[PDB]
């Protein structure tokens, strides 16, 4: 079988229990961890009506903030150490699919902090309900707090979207993001090339999502500001409505902010975000096209952890194949630069 | 209207205050720390806005987090300032906001 | 407030720089691609870059999110 | 009491290197017979030393008494 | 038929006054200077009995503190603008050796404050007294006071020649002070070459008086301080006595501190410090083969204005005869080098 | 024995003292100026010396000055910080000693 928590391959030792040792070592730090954190569902939730029926797919999902005591989890009203989000009712897997999307982030050289599937605790003997569990970033050794700020916030922006207006365009987009954060963080090319490897992935695996709350700004050091890690990365592409909404949560370019113009690629036969969209951020943020070629490459060759990770997840079987048919169909679009 | 105490890092280091025009974030007069945001400089003392400035309207949950207490004082098209509160202790990073 | 380090050789800066790279997880075909260096030339900066030219240095320091003051 | 200068472009340190040199009163041919870089050399250091070894400017710059320094 | 302030050929309409109008204005800054003080010898300066002796000529010499009000000198009991230096009794001319020595380094390029010769009162039909004047630099546009402090103190050393020991033997040397200044002040060839040159023209010159106390550090505000200008600059050559006793003030290079070693000039057949000894203290600063020797040519040029402002000067004949003397000659013996 | 104030751009800046084992210079702990010397830096406030430290020895005259001066006011001999007394306000640069 596969861990719940790396999605490895378990040994005999570790097979029976379903968590790997290393796993275990990963997300506690201790190798005495007990998934099972007893707490049944109706325990710890509550279910009430639908607030607007497509206020995303994200905004009816739970949150409760759990504390790691002697290797047993246990909730806390106010300021934990892990955050557990089980399934929506009305979406069930979706902890599944967090799960497999951050693991494959994870995989892919980003910086995702640690996490991992639980388990339910069995009411009348039915199957256990599992529940996405990871760890806030706004702590250090010792779950010492340390100071983090949204996108929205720091820019300025009233709406998460960006339709700040008196019409219904968004007015705020990828490229322009890109800018504001070159400014106030360290302008190296490791941040420029991982920040533009996280747009083009959240392309590429369906999340229409990414809005400027799920970006981040950690002040470790004090004066100097870093880019938070990855959070809140699922995919959307299983569920067609919410994903045929829009490509992107925010406009790539900043042309096309306002309705006023339109990407390359929308001009084009495909009439969609393609490669020379794509390769258009990348000189925005002032990589070189030799880079931004071979960076093109490098994606190409990580199809065989994205087919892996995915068909070793344990998300339902018809989730899986969807992804996959996202993915592939947009990879091919990355060819339509056809430059050299 | 209502007069809020802002604590950073734990320590008290501002002042929000909701006015009858409008909402006023400022600084102490001792503090030369860190800024609680990019968006309010700590080297500029006053900050009026007439809407919530927009990093404490951001610092609020949505969704099912706001939805529990929208079912408890129905905090559906009710002040931000009082959802704040309600959460100042369970606000993401460093940052407090307790009343006086 | 910012530290600052004063640089006493080309060595000193060349040494620096490396330990920069190495932090940040850069490597030297990434570096090439686009600060348009030769990776043998880079090897030599790294080093002693005193024979290489200042407008290959100060390239590759911008690159790398290092700043170049001057004071007396 | 620091008046530390962020370097912007390879040209900012020649031009600011030059103005030192002709406050401190020093020539062309003072600065060739120490640090033995030819007087053709030196005037297009103090335009822009893009294209001159960084040993030929860090040892002019160690001459007219300014120190380099870097940081984040 | 030559000023009293910058020894140049006095105009017609000038001869008389004695005092050209550029120079007064050079001391002063105003054309209606009046160089003749207005009060005799015998009011200020008295004439104490002989020292137990042991001591440099300099602390013979007299001092009176002078201030400018109008366009007539004036004395002050403290904290003045110019100081006045009369020729000692033992002592007669030193006034005008000061003088022409000073005027000398102003127009050798150096860093040399405004500095003149001024007439004491007569009391019957006698020849006039003439006394050396010269601006203080601790005194700012508005005569505000700037911080200076003298290098013995600084460099934590208890006497002017380093005798800081049980013997009569010199622990500090010339090239030690250059490393000291050269930590504290800027590191920029300007002040090198400035201070090589100051060493090696007290030698040429005769002037083996610079001890520590004849250096200072001028604290001009932006914190890092700066070497003082040249003060305090009198040939010794006309009085054998005293020149025979001394080269130079301080031993020229570390090595022969305390009697420890000597300098290569002195195993030579010349016995004496030759070009190669300050080629070695040059090295020591940092300064460059090819410099130092341009440095070295250059100075040889400089014979022309050496000759003729100290035989324009109004030392006695004999005196301008002794110092020319001794200059020819240690002139010569800096060719003796490598490069 | 004695003690003395020192005095830099007109503003007091330490405190020489003279018990029987020696001489101790100390700056003011709020006072964080410029340094007198650079051989009495400000980053140390303590100087215990058993003689008088060399930057208040070199400030004393010399030669006809010290002889004119001996004559007349002839405390005792190598009393030192004495001299300096006498002629404080006369010190050359912006320092000035002045009694306690």
């Amino acid at each position: 079988a596969n861990c719940r928590i790396l999605l490895t391959p378990l040994n005999e030792r570790d097979e029976q229990r379903g968590y790997s040792t290393q796993g275990l070592k990963r997300l506690s730090g201790t190798a005495k961890l007990n998934p099972r954190l007893g707490f049944t569902r109706t325990q710890f939730v509550q279910e009430l009506p639908r607030q607007q029926k497509g206020m995303s797919i994200a905004g009816y999902q739970p949150k409760l903030q759990l504390v790691l005591d002697e290797g047993e989890f246990r909730v806390v009203d106010h300021q934990g150490n892990f955050i557990l989000k089980p399934s929506p009712a009305d979406f069930p897997g979706l902890a599944e699919n967090e799960h497999a999307t951050m693991t494959l982030m994870s995989r892919l050289g980003f910086d995702v902090p640690v996490h991992g599937l639980l388990s339910f605790a069995p009411q009348s003997e039915e199957e256990l309900e599992y529940a996405f569990v990871i760890r806030r970033y706004d702590r250090d050794n010792k779950g010492l707090p340390v100071h983090q700020e949204q996108l929205d916030g720091a820019m300025q922006i009233t709406d998460k979207y960006g339709k700040t207006g008196n019409d219904n365009e968004q007015y705020v987009s990828y490229e322009t993001l890109a800018r504001f954060l070159v400014a106030h963080v360290n302008d190296n090319i490791a941040f420029k090339i991982d920040l533009f490897r996280r747009i083009v992935y959240a392309w590429l695996l369906g999340n229409n999502d990414m809005h400027l709350r799920n970006f981040g700004l950690v002040y470790s050091d004090g004066l100097t500001p870093a880019l938070a890690p990855v959070y809140d990365f699922v995919s959307v592409a299983p569920y067609p409505e919410y994903f045929y909404s829009n490509y992107l949560a925010l406009p790539l370019l900043t042309r096309e902010e306002g309705g006023r113009e339109l990407a390359p690629g929308f001009h084009s036969d495909y009439g969609e975000y393609i490669g020379q969209d794509f390769l258009l951020l990348g000189e925005s943020m002032g990589l070189a096209p030799r880079l931004l070629e071979k960076l093109f490459q490098d994606i190409r060759k990580e199809n065989a952890i994205v087919m892996e990770t995915y068909e070793q997840s344990f998300m339902t079987q018809d989730h899986i194949q969807a992804v996959l048919q996202c993915y592939r169909h947009r990879l091919g679009l990355l060819h339509h630069h056809h430059h050299h | 209207h209502r007069r809020v105490k802002v604590l950073l890092y734990g320590q008290v280091v501002g002042e929000l205050s909701q006015n009858d025009s409008g909402f006023l974030f400022q600084y102490a007069h001792d503090y030369h720390g860190p800024a609680i945001s990019i968006s309010l400089p700590v080297a500029q003392r006053q900050f009026p806005s007439e809407t919530l400035h927009p990093y404490f309207a951001s610092l609020a949950p949505e969704g099912w987090l706001r939805q529990r207490y929208s079912q408890i004082q129905h905090r559906d098209e009710n002040d931000l300032l009082g959802m704040l509160i309600d959460n100042g202790k369970n606000l993401l990073g460093a940052i407090q906001i307790l009343p006086w | 407030p910012r530290p600052l380090l004063t640089i006493e050789t080309p060595r000193h800066l060349g040494e620096q720089l490396n330990a920069r790279r190495k932090e940040l997880g850069i490597d030297l075909y990434t570096l090439e691609l686009q600060t348009g260096i030769s990776t043998s030339t880079l090897k030599r900066l790294f080093k002693d870059p005193e024979q290489v030219k200042f407008g290959s240095v100060f390239a590759v320091a911008n690159v790398l999110g290092v700043k170049l003051c001057i004071g007396e």
